[PDB]
């Protein structure tokens, strides 16, 4: 019913100017690691309100990578700001 | 077709098979026979005929493989046809028998210069 | 959407020349936006009001052409025999292209616009006129 | 170190084998979710301040690319509530599939990326592995194949083979020139795709070979165009007849095999009585050729041998399977009306 | 048939397989022999034309045209020898290979049995020619002749393959010319013009109209040593005959639009020969002949009504020789004096007396004295194209004037006193100079004795 | 190319061979 | 040194070919000072293989068998030519540097494999590091121009990456204001009148320029005297270990660093210097010119057409 | 010095840049000829704490 | 040796001219035509086909 | 005393001895199968 239009307007959290930008990359990477819960919850209802009884594990597997992988891509964000000290998306150097 | 993820099924028994001395199988590995001669020439062999143990084992490979592959190709064009006639045969309503008319009949255009 | 054509391609067909540049300033006026979307996105435009102004200017510039183009035809598409014909509907191209050439001075453009944007007009009508399809299925 | 590099480099294809083998929407997520997990360290190996400002412009551009998909999987879990792999039962699914999946392949838009990564990965060794990621997605599009809005997958195609064409004429670095004109050949194979989707793969294999045999040749030291001038008077001239026996064949001319995909593809795209589409593709790959000419006027024209440069040593690279391919990348045209009935 | 492709491909390892300098004489010796095979089974019918295999009828067709194609090969190595002796043997082994690699397809083409072997072999050159132009050029303007030679030839010949694949699946099978016995006409539409226009314009871009010839003098002015492939590129061009296989049929009944190809090339025929009078570079001066009385065939072919094919065939092989041989003179006289500027060479005819009668018999066959093939190839043009409309007698009657001032001005420029400063030009035309310059005027005039062997079916 | 040799094509011998192989 | 992946993951060499007998080392020398008189004498005590210094034919001193080919095919400014200090010339006095440099890397590239294949200490003559002393009296004496000085300096930042520096690096005993007579008394006919500029300016330019490595990690050692000469020989024999043993490596740099287990830093020095085709793989030329170091296409570019003869003289058939 | 012209300036005109075909705007840089290392390098000295009258 | 290089190659002809004779046996399928064109009773059609 | 490996040399020869054998082993077998099946 209504709970399917919220949360959906929430899953436009993408909003992409705020997905790569502006600086403090950690804000961009943040709205990514919370782009989940729009994928999770939304898929923790349709599975639940009707009894699938089987795909019920799927919600668990939507995290176990969403944490595993998104925690990888954090790593690079040390390598960027190790050599700098400010992330600041404004580093372009490799060009085209 | 059926018996999926099979290189070829059992039904290919009824095909000739494509035995040797066809120009392709000869040609297959010819393009390898001009491949072997390369294989030397890249490294400054500089033989242009070097050890026959590299200058062979190619020709052995291609024509075997070229052969073992042509066995199914010819198959496929058979199962293509076979599934056509057997459909063309039924539904004769979709397949008319045209009449026979010589020229006491047809006019063309008729536009000479 | 696809239908803007559908009422464009149905009713007027050579007559009612006022609606025919009424709806054919929409298209060439519509596509002016999309170029104004990548203009400030892909090219920088640091200007609160200045930037806005620049964008608008470019957009309107692009827009010019669709309006006259419907008109340069259905005028002459009316006045000769009162259908449209693969020759008839060219004409909107050359003078139509000259608007762009009238802008940002000619000598190397105004001919080309009249030329090529001339060449590619006729095909449209010539296209449906023989029943051509660009995007089809069996 | 050296063992694992074969554990990683094995897990990739295991990432893409679960893609082609599966019935089940979840697995085609996990399947190419663990590439963006298992690709990344290969970029690194020499730990430089590009690869690390590269794979991070790659990462978050294949992160969302995936993460939209999972939103267009769970739409048709609502409607029809049957996973598996078949037409998507609802238009907001597909339009959110195909134009958010074009990110991994990148098509007509969604490439400010393919030149920003392929350029300036310090590792040119390969970078042949960016021929896998062409091969994971297609092995969806072949299945979903009878659902597309059909006005799109052409509209990303025809805006592609154009936009990847013009992209390079302005380029010098020859890692880019392959980066460009690898959007191009993504214009032919997904322009076909609704009509008779095999005779796509045909263009897919003939592509994996030709771009493959380039790099293995571009590996000795070769990097910048004007380091391919110092080539013939230095390294070996039997190299130059090669790089002229392919770069020409790759845009294609009928006595070679590069002409083999087009020649067959247009048998298909007419016979469906669309003859106003293919010319414009057929005619646009033309000025896709003027990279290669003018690339090939670098090496046969004896241009100012580098300097006093004396390489008296022989070679010890791995040419592995290069001594084959440009006898199959060239001479195969005379052979085959197989490719339409062989893989089918 | 394989009687031909097999020995001529057997030639291919007759060359490198040999020793040092024996190579030239090795292959020139054999390459002549094949000419016995050339005639051998050929010059059969005649009536109800020869087709000896499924995908080959070598030439029956009364377009024999193939015997020449097998001439010009061992006229090259006598031609090409001059400055190609100055680089390495493994490269000299190449230049003889690709040159053959051309000769192998021109036997494949002109037979082809069909349309679709023609095309892929109609485009199958430009791999071997383009490589001879760019390497072994002279000037540095060559690099542009590389492109311009493509981007026309290939530019519009792709619309063939859009059209010929459109016919294959429309009416029956194009697999064979010799079955047209069902052909419906082409009446009219805004679609069919394009069909006729797609099945045509690819051919025009080879034998030039007065538009889109912009490449022809670009490639010839600057082009390999001997005219080594410049003799071959004067075979390639005329080989656009295939318009004789199409326009006879396969849309017969549109002549409706012929007129923009008539009045466009019919006023160029009176034209580009006239822009050839003030030329200061000699290998340009001949390059514009080659347009002119070649472009006369395009008004011979479009018109139906034989007495044109009587006269249109004799022309393809008319200048096939004369226009060949002139590029052989202007080469030689260039060996000795290294400018191609026409002015510079004057005061000859004293110093090379025997080569006097060589210029003359060449420049006399553009004049087309009545008895030779040339006029009997032009006066079947004028007889039908007169009946078209009486007024064609004027322009193409003017062609027969400006061309006469045209030719002489090239000879008579080499009759003057000049001793001037040249200490060069000693060599009194060592035999190859006058040997390869023969094997043209001997075979050319000769045919006039029994000139029923050059004719179409009509 | 005249050290007072006569010559046609190239050098001492097969030049002499090279003339009879063309003429004949 | 590793051979592929296959000859590595089974067995390798990290510390088990390095017993502390590894200890790479070099010397410096002035003009006609420390050439062969001392450093040659030291091979044993400690059993260290010695390398020769420089000269055009060192690359001819590999590959064979081995007789040196003439000066055309190995091109340079031909030592005992530029001793005319040709500040007006063809030229060049720079193109000598390149081939003088092009081997200068090759010795040091050929050493770094010898250790990991053996573990013998290696004494050098003038390593890649201390060559730059000439450029001071090469640049200030006007015979080199601008733009050829920075070029091999634009090469400097490229060429030196993974190289472990030498340990006990020793500047030479110096005769101060003498080598005027040392170059005089020893003959050397074409080592000649070249004046204070290339005499005095180098000596001012040894320490104050070569200082960084002298103060860099690996502990250095210094003399100013006539020479060692039976007095400081044993001193620099045993007591050059006493400084090279306990208080030996500072940041050490030559440990075969934290990949020392035969990993990313450890075996990729010894997989870089096998088949030394990649070692001088960035030395090959820039965009176009430099106006000095060049070879045109055919003019004079036929020099390769002569050295072109089958390029591999012997491999007979059947195998 | 005859057969043709592979002359002085044909190399540098392909010299590393965006290679402006008809017009120049923003070139990038000659890319690093070795493993790329253009950018800045970050080193902080140390932390200054006094462990004081505690 | 005996110079295989030389005229041994012209033997390619009769090599080929035989191949043009390989087909005539599979092109036999019409011995019947009205244009004389007989293959009527004679031992002529019998040869060459 | 030519020095190939004399380890692998002859493998490629020996291997082809297998392949052609095995090739015809499949061929000389399969030829009759057509008739055995037809
Ligand atoms: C064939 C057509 C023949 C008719 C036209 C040729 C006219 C005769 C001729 O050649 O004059 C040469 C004569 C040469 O003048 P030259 O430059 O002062 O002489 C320089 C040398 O002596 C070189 O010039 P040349 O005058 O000494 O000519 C050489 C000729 C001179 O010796 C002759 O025998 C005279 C040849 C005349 C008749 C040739 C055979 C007629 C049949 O020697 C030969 O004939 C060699 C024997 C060839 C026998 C061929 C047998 C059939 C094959 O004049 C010409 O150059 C123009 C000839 C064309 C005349 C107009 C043709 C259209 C009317
Ligand atoms: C557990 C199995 C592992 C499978 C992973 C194999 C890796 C696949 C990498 C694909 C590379 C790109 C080539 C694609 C062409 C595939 C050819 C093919 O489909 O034939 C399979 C063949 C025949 O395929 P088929 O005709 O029977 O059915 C599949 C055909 N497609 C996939 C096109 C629909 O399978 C075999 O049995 C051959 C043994
Ligand atoms: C086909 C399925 C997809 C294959 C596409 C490419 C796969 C390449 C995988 C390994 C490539 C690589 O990294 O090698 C670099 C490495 C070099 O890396 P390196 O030089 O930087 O360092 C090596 C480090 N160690 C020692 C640890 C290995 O090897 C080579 O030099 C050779 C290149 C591989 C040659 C390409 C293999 C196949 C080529 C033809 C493909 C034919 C496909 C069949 C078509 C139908
Ligand atoms: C073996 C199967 C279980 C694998 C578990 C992971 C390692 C478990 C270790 C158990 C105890 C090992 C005892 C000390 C380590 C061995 C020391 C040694 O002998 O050095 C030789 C070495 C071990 O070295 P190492 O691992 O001890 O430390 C050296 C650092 N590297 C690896 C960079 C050289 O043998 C090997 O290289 C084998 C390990 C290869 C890489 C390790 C990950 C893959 C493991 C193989 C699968
Ligand atoms: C006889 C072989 C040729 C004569 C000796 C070969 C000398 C040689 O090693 O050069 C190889 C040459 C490469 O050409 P290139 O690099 O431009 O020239 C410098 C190389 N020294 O040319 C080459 O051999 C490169 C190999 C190309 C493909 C092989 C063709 C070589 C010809 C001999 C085998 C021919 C087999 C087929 C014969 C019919 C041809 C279809
Ligand atoms: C066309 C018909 C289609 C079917 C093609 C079938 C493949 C043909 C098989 C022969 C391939 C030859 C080859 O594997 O590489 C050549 C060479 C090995 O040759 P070899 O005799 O072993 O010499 C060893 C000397 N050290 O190898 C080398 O050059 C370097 C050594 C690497 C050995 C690699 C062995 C791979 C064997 C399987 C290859 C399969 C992939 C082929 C890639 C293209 C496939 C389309
Ligand atoms: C210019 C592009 C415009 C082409 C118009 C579209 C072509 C076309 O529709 O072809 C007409 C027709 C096929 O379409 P259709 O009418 O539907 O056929 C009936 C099927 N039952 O019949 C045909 O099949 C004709 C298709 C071949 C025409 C392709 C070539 C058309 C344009 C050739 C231009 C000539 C050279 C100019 C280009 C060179 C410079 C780039």
């Amino acid at each position: 019913s209504m709970v399917y239009m919220n949360i959906m307007m929430a899953f436009t959290v993408s909003l992409v100017g705020l997905l790569m930008y502006r600086s403090h990359l950690m804000s961009s990477l943040l709205c990514l690691e919370g782009m989940m819960l729009s994928l999770f919850v939304m898929a923790a209802l349709t599975i639940l309100n009707s009894h699938f009884t089987l795909a019920s594990m799927m919600p668990i597997i939507l995290l176990v990578f969403a944490a595993c992988e998104a925690a990888l891509g954090l790593s690079l964000l040390v390598m960027v700001s190790n050599t700098y000290g400010t992330d600041y998306v404004q580093n372009l150097n490799l060009l085209q | 077709g059926r018996a999926t993820f099979q290189f070829l099924p059992d039904e290919a028994r009824s095909l000739p098979p494509p035995k040797l001395t066809d120009p392709r199988l000869a040609f297959v590995g010819f393009l390898g026979y001009c491949s072997g001669l390369i294989d030397n020439a890249i490294r400054r062999r500089p033989v242009l005929l070097a050890g026959l143990h590299r200058q062979l084992l190619y020709i052995t490979s291609f024509v075997f493989v070229g052969y073992y592959l042509l066995k199914r190709q010819d198959y496929m064009y058979a199962v293509r046809d076979h599934d056509m006639f057997s459909y063309i045969k039924s539904h004769p309503e979709d397949f008319p028998e045209k009449d026979k008319k010589t020229y006491g009949e047809v006019f063309e255009e008729f536009h000479p210069v | 959407a696809k239908t803007v054509l559908r009422q464009y391609w149905d009713i007027p067909e050579g007559t009612e020349c006022h609606r025919k540049t009424y709806a054919t300033t929409s298209i060439g006026g519509a596509a002016g936006l999309v170029v104004s979307a990548y203009s400030v996105a892909l090219k920088t435009p640091t200007s609160f009001l200045e930037g806005v102004a620049r964008t608008g200017r470019y957009t309107f510039t692009a827009a010019a052409i669709g309006a006259i183009f419907g008109l340069t035809s259905c005028i002459s598409a009316q006045v000769r025999e009162k259908p449209d014909d693969p020759l008839n509907y060219l004409i909107g191209g050359c003078a139509g292209g000259l608007i762009l050439g009238a802008r940002t001075r000619s000598y190397g453009i105004g001919a080309a616009a009249c030329a090529y944007m001339g060449l590619t007009a006729a095909l449209v009508k010539m296209g449906q006129l023989e029943g051509w399809q660009v995007f089809a299925e069996p | 170190n050296p063992i694992i590099f074969i554990i990683i480099l094995l897990t990739i294809m295991l990432g893409t084998i679960i893609v082609m083998i599966s019935s089940h929407w979840l697995l085609v997520w996990i399947g190419f979710e663990m590439n963006m997990l298992a690709i990344i360290p290969i970029m690194m190996k020499n730990h430089n301040p590009r690869a690390t400002e590269a794979s991070t412009k790659y990462f978050l551009t294949q992160s969302t690319a995936s993460m939209l998909l999972m939103m267009a999987v769970i739409i048709n879990l609502m409607f029809s509530g049957q996973w598996t792999v078949m037409k998507l039962f609802n238009p907001m699914a597909s339009m959110l599939m195909t134009m958010a999946l074009a990110m991994k392949l990148g098509m007509a838009p969604f490439h400010f990326w393919v030149p920003e990564v392929t350029q300036g990965i310090p590792l040119s060794s390969g970078l042949i592995l960016l021929t896998w990621q062409k091969l994971a997605p297609m092995s969806v599009l072949y299945q979903i194949f009878p659902s597309i809005n059909l006005n799109l997958i052409l509209t990303l195609s025809v805006l592609s083979i154009l936009i990847g064409g013009w992209g390079g004429l302005n380029q010098t670095q020859l890692r880019k020139i392959m980066a460009y004109s690898s959007i191009a050949h993504m214009g032919w194979m997904t322009a076909v795709l609704p009509y008779n989707p095999t005779m796509t793969l045909l263009n897919l294999i003939i592509y994996i070979i030709m771009t493959s045999t380039m790099f293995t040749m571009f590996m000795a030291n070769s990097t910048t165009t004007t380091l391919s001038l110092s080539h013939t008077w230095n390294k070996t001239p039997i190299m130059t007849v090669l790089i002229l026996a392919t770069l020409l064949s790759m845009g294609g001319l009928p006595p070679l095999s590069g002409f083999m995909p087009k020649w067959m593809i247009i048998q298909e795209m007419t016979k469906n009585n669309s003859i106003i589409l293919p010319t414009f593709m057929a005619i646009t790959a033309l000025l896709n050729l003027y990279f290669y000419m003018r690339l090939t006027y670098s090496t046969t024209l004896t241009m100012f041998p580098s300097t006093n440069n004396m390489k008296m040593k022989w070679q010890f690279p791995l040419m592995k399977k290069m001594t084959f391919l440009p006898t199959m990348v060239v001479l195969s045209t005379m052979m085959l009306p197989l490719t339409p009935m062989l893989s089918v | 048939m394989l009687k031909y492709i097999i020995p001529t491909i057997m030639l291919m390892p007759l060359t490198w397989l040999s020793k040092n300098n024996m190579i030239w004489v090795n292959s020139t010796a054999h390459s002549l022999l094949i000419s016995f095979t050339s005639l051998l089974l050929m010059n059969q019918f005649g009536d109800n034309s020869l087709n000896f295999s499924l995908l080959f009828f070598s030439d029956s067709l009364s377009t024999p045209l193939l015997i020449l194609t097998m001439w010009l090969l061992p006229l090259m190595l006598m031609a090409s020898q001059h400055h190609l002796s100055k680089e390495n043997l493994t490269r000299k082994k190449l230049f003889i290979t690709m040159l053959i690699s051309l000769q192998l397809f021109l036997i494949m083409t002109f037979t082809a049995m069909e349309l679709i072997l023609f095309y892929i072999l109609f485009e199958a050159t430009l791999v071997p020619t383009l490589i001879i132009i760019t390497r072994w050029g002279n000037q540095t303007e060559r690099l542009n002749a590389g492109l311009y030679f493509l981007f026309y030839t290939l530019a519009g010949s792709l619309p063939l393959l859009v059209a010929l694949i459109y016919i294959q699946n429309t009416v029956g099978s194009l697999n064979f010319l010799m079955l047209q016995y069902w052909v419906q006409p082409v009446h009219n539409s805004w679609s069919n013009v394009f069909m006729w226009l797609a099945c045509m314009m690819a051919f025009m871009v080879k034998m030039p109209l007065y538009g889109l010839h912009l490449w022809l003098p670009k490639a010839h002015v600057e082009a390999p040593i001997a005219g080594s492939m410049v003799l071959a590129a004067v075979l390639l061009k005329l080989g656009g005959y295939g318009m004789l296989r199409i326009t006879l049929i396969l849309n017969p009944m549109t002549d409706f639009m012929a007129y923009p190809f008539i009045m466009l090339s019919l006023w160029g025929m009176i034209m580009t020969s006239s822009i050839c009078l003030r030329q200061t570079d000699l290998k340009s001066l001949i390059a514009y002949s080659s347009v002119s009385h070649m472009a006369l065939v395009i008004v011979a072919i479009l018109i139906q009504t034989p007495w044109s094919y009587m006269g249109a065939t004799a022309l393809m092989i008319a200048h096939g020789l004369t226009s060949s041989m002139l590029f052989c003179l202007a080469n030689s006289n260039y060996e000795r004096i290294h400018s191609r500027t026409m002015i510079l060479a004057r005061g000859l005819q004293t110093l090379l007396p025997l080569m006097a009668t060589w210029w003359l018999l060449a420049s006399l066959t553009n004049l087309a004295l009545p008895p030779t093939i040339n006029l009997i190839g032009e006066l079947f043009v004028v007889m039908s194209t007169f009946s078209w409309s009486n007024i064609t007698i004027i322009l193409m009657g003017v062609n027969m004037v400006i061309t006469a001032l045209y030719s002489l001005y090239m000879l008579i420029m080499t009759q003057r006193g000049k001793y001037t400063y040249h200490i060069n030009n000693i060599s009194p035309s060592f035999t190859r100079e006058n040997a390869l310059m023969s094997l043209h005027i001997l075979p050319l005039l000769l045919l006039t004795l029994n000139p029923k062997i050059i004719l179409g079916p009509l | 190319k005249n050290p007072d040799s006569h010559g046609y094509d190239k050098d001492p011998a097969v030049d002499i061979w090279n003339m009879r192989v063309v003429f004949f | 040194l590793q051979y592929g992946p296959l000859a590595y993951i089974l067995g390798e060499k990290a510390t088990k070919k390095m017993t502390e007998k590894s200890k790479l080392i070099t010397v410096d020398g002035n003009i006609c000072s420390g050439k062969s008189k001392l450093a040659k004498e030291i091979a044993e005590k400690l059993g260290l293989k010695h390398f020769p210094e420089a000269g055009i034919h060192y690359v001819d001193s590999t590959t064979g068998d081995g007789k040196p080919l003439p000066v055309q095919f190995s091109g340079n400014c031909s030592l005992e030519k530029f001793y005319d200090d040709p500040k007006s010339n063809d030229g060049n006095s720079y193109r000598l540097q390149a081939w003088l440099y092009a081997s200068r890397l090759l010795q040091y590239a050929d050493a770094l494999e010898h250790l990991l294949s053996t573990g013998q200490g290696v004494v050098l003559e003038r390593s890649i590091y201390s060559d730059f002393v000439f450029l001071e009296a090469m640049y200030r004496q006007g015979f080199i121009r601008k733009q050829c000085v920075d070029h091999y300096n634009q090469v400097k930042k490229v060429t030196i990456c993974e190289y472990l520096p030498p340990h006990v690096v020793v500047y030479v005993d110096v005769p101060v204001p003498e080598v005027q007579s040392r170059i005089q008394k020893k003959g050397n006919p074409h080592e000649m009148k070249i004046t204070s500029a290339y005499l005095q300016d180098i000596e001012n330019a040894y320490k104050g320029t070569f200082l960084p490595e002298m103060s860099e990690k690996c502990e250095v050692l210094q003399y100013s005297a006539w020479e060692a000469q039976d007095a400081e020989k044993v001193v620099e024999d045993i007591e050059y270990l006493k400084y090279d043993k306990g208080p030996w490596l500072d940041q050490n740099d030559r440990n075969l660093h934290k990949l020392r287990m035969l990993v990313q830093d450890k075996l990729e020095v010894l997989n870089y210097t096998s088949i030394p085709v990649f070692l001088p793989e960035v030395t090959v030329g820039a965009h176009q010119s430099d106006q000095v170091f060049q070879e045109f296409t055919e003019l004079p570019g036929r020099k390769y057409r002569a050295g072109y003869n089958e390029d591999v003289g012997d491999k007979w058939i059947w195998l | 010095a005859r057969q043709w012209q592979p002359d002085v300036e044909w190399a540098e005109q392909y010299g590393g840049a965006v290679m402006y075909p008809t017009k120049e705007t923003a070139h990038w840089k000659p890319p690093p000829w070795n493993d790329v290392d253009p950018p800045k390098d970050t080193l902080v000295s140390n932390l200054t704490l006094n462990f004081g009258p505690q | 040796r005996d110079h295989w290089v030389h005229v041994l190659v012209p033997m390619g002809f009769v090599f080929g001219y035989y191949l043009d004779r390989k087909n005539d046996e599979k092109l036999t399928a019409f011995r019947n035509k009205s244009l004389l064109y007989k293959r009527e009773l004679k031992p002529n059609e019998e040869v060459t086909w | 005393h030519g020095s190939p490996n004399w380890l692998k040399v002859g493998l490629t020869l020996g291997t082809s001895v297998f392949l052609w054998i095995y090739l015809i082993k499949q061929h000389n077998e399969d030829v009759l199968e057509y008739k055995r099946r037809n």
